[PDB]
């Protein structure tokens, strides 16, 4: 997250921390907890290994440096990525994780709301992206968990952003005119969230963007809503 | 994945 700010416990108790261990651990992307044995992440966060062995997923977890050999942490059980997401394209940039084992709800560690099948976000006027991603263009992954308050932008301005793609209706754009607020390098698959009458709810999945936080270069993400049928219907299946 | 993606592999 570039021009963003260190959270504090219990404000965003839906975001996880989706990392690999090999030889040695890293973060790689976000994640959003979107039910007790569920999360909700980008499709691309899985190009390199879907052999989800390798995982750890840790939630309940505001400061990552506090990360021990001790800290619990999920398994994966499955991966469902969208049938037609492909990446080169970046279409349908959206994957879900169903957990080994469901998660207890605590003040740090809970599910996000979902939006309806068919919303406008023009009641959105409140939206915050977080994540542990680098906080400049090659730059490096910050500790603290970090949040940032963005405006969406319309599609049709976005597209301007973008005449090289594809700015769709299953897409939400958000960043600021002048640059300088975005998500980046590591905060992939995390949440973009808006406050609607104290409630909170996922809009968006961060999914790409020209660089980071530069001027008149939105930031891109999965729009949520527009997958709904689709998230209703893996995990019901699975389930 | 393409350069526009925020992957760090990407
Ligand atoms: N919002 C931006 N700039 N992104 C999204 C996450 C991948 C890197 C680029």
């Amino acid at each position: 997250i570039v021009g963003g700010t260190n959270s504090s416990w219990g404000e965003w108790p839906w975001q996880v921390s989706l990392q690999v261990k090999l030889t040695a651990q890293r973060h790689l992307c976000g994640g959003s907890l979107i039910g007790h044995q569920w999360v909700l992440t980008a499709a691309h966060c899985f190009d390199g290994l879907p052999l989800q062995d390798v995982w750890r997923i840790y939630s309940g977890i505001l400061n990552l440096s506090d990360i021990t050999k001790d800290t619990p942490f999920s398994q994966i059980k499955e991966i469902i990525i969208h049938q037609n997401y492909k990446v080169s394209e970046g279409n349908h940039d959206i994957a879900l994780i169903k957990l080994q084992a469901p998660l207890n709800y605590t003040e740090f560690q809970k599910p996000i709301s979902l939006p309806s099948k068919g919303d406008t976000s023009t009641i959105y006027t409140n939206c915050w992206v977080t994540g542990w991603g680098f906080s400049k263009e090659k730059g490096e992954i910050q500790n603290i968990l970090q949040k940032v308050n963005i405006p969406l932008v319309t599609n049709e301005e976005c597209q301007k952003r973008y005449q090289d793609y594809k700015i769709t209706q299953r897409m939400v754009c958000a960043g600021y005119k002048e640059g300088g607020k975005d998500a980046c390098k590591g905060d992939s698959g995390g949440p973009l969230v808006c406050k609607h009458n104290g409630m909170w709810r996922l809009v968006g999945i961060t999914s790409w963007g020209e660089g980071c936080a530069r001027r008149e270069q939105p930031g891109v993400y999965t729009k949520v809503a527009e997958y709904m049928d689709w998230i209703l219907e893996k995990t019901q299946s699975s389930d | 994945c393409p350069k526009r993606f925020a992957a760090l592999f990407c």
